[PDB]
């Protein structure tokens, strides 16, 4: 047996670069370190389908090919098409994500990551109003009160209390005692289970408890006696509570990226993050998902100038979350053809989505058996990010950390198969 | 008599427990500071293939901060 | 009965993702709905038990499950994954992203089965190309 | 080609044409005093009885109009006391086109005149006034100085608790060995303090600091109140009853209605069963409860000021302990023959 | 003054026809206006190759006046930065009428989709049936958004109308859903239906009146009053309103919403 | 049309209706007065039998004076 040290952990946001492998022969057969969740994707579960070569389906049923007819027609398909939606990425390297750039650019393609699906509204919210963040350490070595806002990281990101809120900082030496911990859900969660406070919001009103909480922090009334479930004597309770952190983090998830508002839930949360610094430090994170999905809204961005829902139809990068972006390409029927790579809209998009996506050529870059490949025409197996191929992640406050191979595959990785679909595509074009 | 006792079933690998041990922050600064450990160290317990891991039972001093840093009880003080 | 359906993780919806989405294992993970037990006796159902799910947008056959988070009075949960999605809501609002939580649905006990993974997105009718 | 839409408990009816018409009845507006059912050249209206209407629950609407026999004329509309039948032609209401005979009432106050006591508001039995009214701040009805000492405090909250507008706070905390004392801070809220004096003669280590300018400074310090606000007549709602007129204080409210008639009432034949007190939309009629024992009170008695003669009471009374007679009814100029035949047939 | 485009049945992949206003269609001949560039998906084709076209040349952009008789649910960008003119289309369009417009008019006699009018400057668009969301919008990112013109919707609309808006005039005779003048800074906006929620959330400016109908609203607004036979942008306004000032979680805000008393006891 | 209808199998032969009904009261001292009827008398209904009988349905003017005095809705003014 052996033990590799220092391995980063490829699943959510947190990217965890502390994880020990157990290898045994060339198989990961066990961890140190990584949560519930992390552990699941290092060691395989037995009985579970891990594609070993390429398949295209015959109107009904799925042959064996080869990498090479495998990519060939799908580059046939990409190439041929007129609107070609090209989804996913946040489960792969950056280096994959750039030739998918490129790659989409050469096919007139709309590039779009899970972002869309997740965060993308706190996108369309920091593009409007701004963007206060800071790093993990910051929150670890300063934080004084920490805010979870419609996020369940003991489910989401097991390992983000005891990183951020129980651990020992420099000016935070007695961990979870020196932090009033605060999460804001209509549920009681196993993360609200552990708060100090616990405002047990009603569902979908956050944007109106936010807009009584910034009329009070600017010294105004509250105009009713209760808003969003909440009585009024504890929204100002509440916003003193903030007022007087000596440093303050705001972490918030999908309870209103998913929620009425959407965009502008995360909007109004910004502004009083702003507007908190003139009493006291305050800063905000969100949760973002996948270990890699920061990564893309990064490389796409400084190459093309765009995060997400990026559409390179004229050539020139155009950019319309609510036009652009996967689910509207799907459920208004304009995508003739989808290419999948590090994601499963077949199990995670909406009904409507699915209905579009039984019409139209689906290309699958995916190692597993998944609800998507249940819905493709090519299946195209990698090897997998952090496991078995190496590259760089970015975690959900932008820090870039570099993901491991610690066992080898004799499978593609994300990389070499999209720069050979990309090879392809131009000989057609 | 009252010991540490893990439901590894319910846990979440959440490494709450770990951190909040003074025990183990006492003989792990990586731990003290929210890590799980990379230097070997003799501690009470880790996570281990995803779930808490009792290692040097001897070492507890049954304070029961780990317990109420716990929210599914996963690790508890009991008889035995 | 009318309720809230809201939709999010669960740890063992994560392990079972990451286990394998062909396996029992996210069925038994993913094709619940949590309640709170004063709901699951006024419609008169135990753990185990079967429900319908119906919305404006779709339906789905879910097992029933004790919420061992507490929910809110009238609002159950079903884990993200194409159970819930056949229900919640698809339109995005001009934003790219769905609603995926806090859709009012109709729930009803039923004797029906639960659909495992690959029968229950036949329901799409992919055709093949 | 006529259309009846049931939308609830109202009714549209409606026929396509170069000149659309749509006659749109409201249920929560009707009273049920059947008036347009008697007004309807071809009987196309049915009014359900207007007691049960009201005093108990029904599915039903209280009137049934037949699209098969209506003709669209718009007399019910015109007659309706209580704005619940609408006829739109080309999509605009007859009560705003010259030639369709409108009934003739007013409701208004002169703004200039009220002073926001908001007795009318409040005595409206259809709830069709909003009175607002802006009062001054507390804080600027008052003048004082007021400061407490916290190093002389100990913070025995003698003062919070006596304070009879809560307007000292003081920051209690139980003690640590870090922080051994039993409070903070302690605050005075000048915009809830009216210097009363209270706090300072109970206060134990005399800590506080406290003046009262009232008498001496109030002439410049106290601004005189000038209270401001303004009134709205819901003029759906409004009925005429004229209650708002009688009530005022200072005649700021002046109402003309349609209808000129007497109520009669048999106060031996009356059984008082409260029905028409209940169903006047108006608050004409009450059971006075008498003032001394043994004293005794009319059985039903009415004050005509309020009304406005529909006819809801008589309809509703099970033994017609109540009639209503109707000389006038005050209209715009009538030119149609049938027009002026069906406003006389409503007259006794 | 009359050219006719009769559109040819729809792609399933959208057209966006920028070119497809006065400005462009002003000098030229009908065998021009056949050749003039369109976009369909990735691919550069022909306004010939989706519309048949007929009618008489001008060459001034004020005397054309383009008729589009028949549905264009799938064509976006219409009328987009147009300058003077007419474009009436007897259907529904997608997505940007008249974004970007200057002046003329644009009549829909059906629906049309998001982002009508988005960054109008001037001019005048009328949509006979619903509209999507963001009418009279700004664009991602930008605190600039309609500095003018007017847009009357005599259906719905959906959410975010007049996002950051900043001049012009939006009507809406129906409802809408949420969000109505989002971070407003100038103009008016008129809603003479119903408002879900957040009316006026975040406005800096400028004034929203709701005639129907709002199930909810916000706290951070101040109540004033009301204000009876109120005149705003040249338009003449009876009945009572219920007045608020805010919104106040903004600095600074001086925005006013009318609610009008009939239905809003509960605000 | 809206009418008068018992619903005997519900009902308590309490007597509140007979009494309230100003039809009855009008038609017979010993009804205003509280009592059954003694005297032979016309009216709209009686406890006949221990539960209320209708006798003369012509004479109900639908007010609803009635139905407000029956807590076991025994007695209704509905369709038929
Ligand atoms: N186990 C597991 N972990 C994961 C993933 C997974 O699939 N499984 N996926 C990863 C991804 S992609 C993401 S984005 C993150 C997501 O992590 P989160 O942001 O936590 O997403 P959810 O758990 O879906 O929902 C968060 C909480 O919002 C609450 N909520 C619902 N409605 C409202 C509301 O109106 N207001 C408020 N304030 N809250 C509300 C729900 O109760 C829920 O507990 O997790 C990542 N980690
Ligand atoms: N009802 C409901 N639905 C939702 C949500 C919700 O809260 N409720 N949340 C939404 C959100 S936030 C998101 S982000 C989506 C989830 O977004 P998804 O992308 O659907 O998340 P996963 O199911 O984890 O998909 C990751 C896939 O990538 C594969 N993979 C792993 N490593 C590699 C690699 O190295 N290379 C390649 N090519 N593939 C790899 C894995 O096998 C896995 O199948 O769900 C969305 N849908
Ligand atoms: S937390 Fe997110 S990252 Fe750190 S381990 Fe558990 S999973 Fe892998
Ligand atoms: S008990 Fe006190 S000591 Fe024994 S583990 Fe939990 S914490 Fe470390
Ligand atoms: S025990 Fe409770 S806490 Fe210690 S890990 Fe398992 S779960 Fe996280
Ligand atoms: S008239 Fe008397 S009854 Fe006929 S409608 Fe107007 S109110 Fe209802
Ligand atoms: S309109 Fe003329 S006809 Fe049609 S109902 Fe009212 S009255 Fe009878
Ligand atoms: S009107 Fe006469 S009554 Fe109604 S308010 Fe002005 S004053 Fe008080
Ligand atoms: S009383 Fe004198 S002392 Fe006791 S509190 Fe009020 S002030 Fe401080
Ligand atoms: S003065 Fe009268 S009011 Fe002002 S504080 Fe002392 S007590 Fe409360
Ligand atoms: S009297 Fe002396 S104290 Fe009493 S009020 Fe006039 S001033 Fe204030
Ligand atoms: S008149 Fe009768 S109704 Fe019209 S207002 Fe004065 S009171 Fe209210
Ligand atoms: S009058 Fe006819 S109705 Fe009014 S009370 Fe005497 S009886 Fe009951
Ligand atoms: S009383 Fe005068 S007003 Fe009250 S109802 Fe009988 S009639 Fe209509
Ligand atoms: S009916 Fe209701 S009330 Fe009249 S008797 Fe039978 S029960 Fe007593
Ligand atoms: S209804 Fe009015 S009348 Fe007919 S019975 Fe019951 S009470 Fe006597
Ligand atoms: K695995
Ligand atoms: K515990
Ligand atoms: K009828
Ligand atoms: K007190
Ligand atoms: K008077
Ligand atoms: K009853
Ligand atoms: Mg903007
Ligand atoms: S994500
Ligand atoms: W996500």
């Amino acid at each position: 047996m052996e033990y590799v040290k220092n391995v980063v952990c490829p699943f959510c946001g947190t990217l965890c670069d502390d994880i020990i492998c157990k290898v045994e022969g060339n198989e990961i057969v066990g961890t140190i370190n990584a949560c519930r969740i992390g552990h699941s994707k290092f060691v395989h579960a037995e009985g579970a389908m891990r594609y070993k070569k390429p398949l295209i389906r015959k109107n009904g049923e799925f042959v064996e090919v080869s990498y090479d007819e495998a990519i060939d027609k799908a580059a046939k398909i990409l190439a041929e098409s007129k609107r070609p939606l090209m989804y996913g990425w946040s489960c792969t390297e950056c280096e994959a994500q750039a030739v998918g750039v490129e790659l989409a650019e050469e096919a007139g393609a709309v590039i779009d990551n899970t972002a869309s699906v997740c965060h993308g509204p706190s996108v369309l919210a920091l593009q409007d109003v701004g963007y206060p963040i800071c790093t993990f350490g910051e929150v670890k070595n300063r934080a004084d009160v920490v805010v979870y806002w419609g996020c369940n990281p003991m489910h989401a990101h097991p390992r983000h209390m005891s990183r951020n809120v129980f651990a020992r900082g420099f000016f935070r030496e007695r961990g979870r005692s020196d932090r009033t911990l605060i999460v804001v859900d209509p549920r009681k969660t196993d993360s609200a289970k552990l708060a100090d406070i616990h405002l047990q919001l009603d569902f979908d009103r956050d944007y109106e408890l936010l807009d009584a909480m910034r009329a009070c922090l600017l010294g105004h009334e509250i105009l009713y006696d209760e808003v969003a479930g909440v009585p009024r004597e504890q929204i100002e309770e509440a916003v003193e509570v903030l007022k007087n952190a000596q440093f303050g983090i705001l972490f918030f998830g999908m309870g209103i990226t998913h929620s009425r508002g959407k965009h502008r839930n995360i909007d109004t949360a910004i502004m009083m993050v702003q507007d908190l610094n003139d009493y006291a430090k305050w800063t905000l994170i969100p949760m973002r998902g996948h270990y890699n999905v920061t990564g893309f809204n990064q490389v796409c961005t400084w190459e093309s100038g765009y995060p997400y829902c990026v559409d390179f139809s004229g050539g020139e990068p155009r950019y319309n979350p609510g036009e652009t972006g996967a689910n509207d390409l799907l459920q208004n029927r304009e995508a003739d053809a989808m290419m999948v790579i590090a994601s499963d809209p077949g199990a995670h998009f909406p009904q409507r989505a699915l209905e579009r996506m039984a019409e139209i050529p689906v290309i699958a870059i995916e190692p597993h058996r998944t609800p998507t490949t249940e819905m493709a025409d090519i299946i195209i197996p990698p090897a997998i990010v952090g496991m078995e191929a190496e590259g760089t992640a970015y975690r959900m406050e932008g820090v870039p950390i570099r993901m491991k191979k610690v066992v080898d595959s004799d499978l593609l990785s994300d990389r070499e198969i999209l720069e050979r679909l990309l090879e392809k595509v131009r000989e057609y074009k | 008599a009252i010991g540490l006792k893990a439901y590894p079933e319910l846990c979440h690998g959440c490494g709450n427990c770990v951190i909040a041990c003074p025990v183990n922050a006492l003989r792990s600064p990586e731990v003290a500071g929210g890590k799980g450990p990379t230097d070997d160290v003799e501690i009470i317990m880790i996570v281990e293939d995803g779930v808490v891991n009792i290692k040097n039972p001897d070492l507890c001093g049954k304070c029961g901060t780990c317990v109420e840093s716990c929210p599914v009880d996963a690790i508890r003080l009991e008889e035995l | 009965m009318r309720v809230i359906l809201n939709t999010g993780r669960t740890i063992w919806q994560g392990q079972a993702i990451e286990s394998g989405k062909d396996l029992k294992m996210y069925v038994d993970a993913a094709a619940i709905i949590q309640m709170n037990p004063e709901m699951m006796k006024q419609l008169g159902i135990a753990e185990g038990d079967n429900v319908k799910v119906i919305s404006e947008y779709g339906d789905v056959v879910v097992k029933a499950v004790e919420a061992k988070e507490p929910l809110p009075e009238g609002m159950v949960y079903i884990p993200m994954g194409p159970w819930a999605n056949r229900v919640i809501r698809p339109y995005t609002d001009s934003t790219a992203t769905p609603s995926f939580k806090n859709i009012p649905v109709e729930i009803i006990p039923t004797d029906e089965e639960v659909l495992d993974m690959p029968t229950l997105m036949k329901v799409y009718g992919k055709v093949g190309q | 080609e006529t259309t009846e839409v049931i939308e609830g408990k109202n009714i549209t009816v409606e026929r396509t044409g170069e000149e659309n018409r749509r006659l749109i009845f409201q249920d929560c507006l009707c009273a049920v005093c059947g008036l347009c059912g008697e007004i309807c050249p071809v009987s196309a209206i049915e009014v359900n009885p207007t007691g049960a209407m009201v005093r108990t629950e029904q599915e039903k609407s209280k009137i049934a109009i037949d699209e098969n026999k209506c003709v669209l004329c718009g007399m019910c509309s015109s007659i309706c006391p209580f704005q619940a039948l609408d006829l739109q032609i080309d999509g605009t209401s007859i009560k705003e086109l010259a030639e369709y005979p409108k009934i003739i009432k007013s409701a208004e106050i002169d703004d200039e005149t009220c002073i926001q006591c908001k007795a009318c508001e409040t005595a409206c039995p259809q709830d069709a006034i909003t009175i607002t009214r802006e009062l001054p701040e507390r804080k600027d009805l008052v003048t004082g100085e007021i400061e407490i000492d916290k190093d002389t405090c100990i913070y025995c909250g003698m003062c919070e608790e006596m304070c009879p507008v809560d307007a000292i706070e003081i920051d209690h905390q139980t003690p640590s060995s870090a922080s051994p004392v039993v409070a903070t801070d302690i605050r005075v809220d000048e915009d809830k303090c009216v210097h009363c004096g209270i706090c300072k003669r109970i206060c134990p280590v005399d800590a506080i600091m406290q003046v009262c300018r009232i008498c001496p400074y109030g002439e410049y310090e106290i601004k005189t109140p000038e209270v401001t606000g303004t009134s709205y007549i819901d003029p759906e709602l409004c009925v005429n009853c004229g209650w708002c007129q009688e009530i005022c204080p200072v005649d700021a409210a002046t109402v003309t209605k349609p209808f000129e008639g007497e109520l009669i009432i048999d106060q031996d034949t009356c059984q008082a069963c409260e029905t028409c007190v209940m169903v006047c939309p108006c608050n004409v009629l009450s059971f006075p409860k008498p003032e001394k024992p043994g004293e005794k009170t009319t059985k039903l008695h009415k004050d005509e000021r309020f009304c406005i003669y529909c006819g809801a009471c008589e309809r509703s009374c099970p033994v017609t302990a109540i009639t209503v007679k109707r000389n006038r009814i005050n209209t715009t100029p009538i030119r149609s023959k049938a027009w002026k035949n069906a406003f006389d047939s409503l007259l006794k | 003054s009359e050219i006719i485009l009769t559109p040819k049945e729809q792609p399933e992949v959208p057209l966006e026809a920028p070119n497809i206003k006065p400005d462009v269609f002003a000098g030229k001949s009908i065998e021009e206006i056949k050749n003039i560039q369109i976009m369909h998906g990735n691919e550069v084709v022909k306004l010939g190759d989706f519309f048949e076209v007929s009618g008489e040349p001008a060459d001034a952009p004020e005397d054309i006046k383009i008729i589009i008789d028949g549905d264009v649910y799938n064509t976006k960008r219409i009328g987009q930065e147009m300058t003077a003119g007419e474009i009436i289309v007897r259907g529904n369009v997608n997505m940007y009428v008249g974004a970007g417009m200057k002046g003329g008019k644009i009549t829909v006699e059906g629906n049309a989709g998001s982002w009508a009018g988005q960054d109008m400057r001037g001019g005048e668009i009328e949509i006979l049936g619903d509209a999507g969301d963001y009418v009279g919008s700004s664009y991602r990112g930008d605190w600039r958004g309609m500095s003018g013109g007017t847009i009357t919707v005599h259906g719905n609309a959906d959410n975010e109308i007049g996002e950051y808006m900043n001049g012009g005039k939006i009507i809406i005779k129906g409802d809408v859903n949420i969000m109505p003048g989002i971070h407003m800074n100038n103009g008016l906006i008129i809603i003479e239906g119903n408002v879900v929620a957040r009316a006026g959330g975040e406005m800096a400016g400028g004034t929203i009146v709701v005639k129907g109908m709002m199930q909810e609203f916000l706290a951070g607004f101040k109540y004033l009053g009301v204000e009876k036979d109120i005149e705003v942008d040249g338009e003449e306004l009876p009945g009572a309103f219920y007045k608020f000032e805010g919104d106040h979680a903004i600095k600074g805000a001086k925005g006013i919403v009318y609610a009008a008393v009939g239905c809003n006891g509960h605000i």
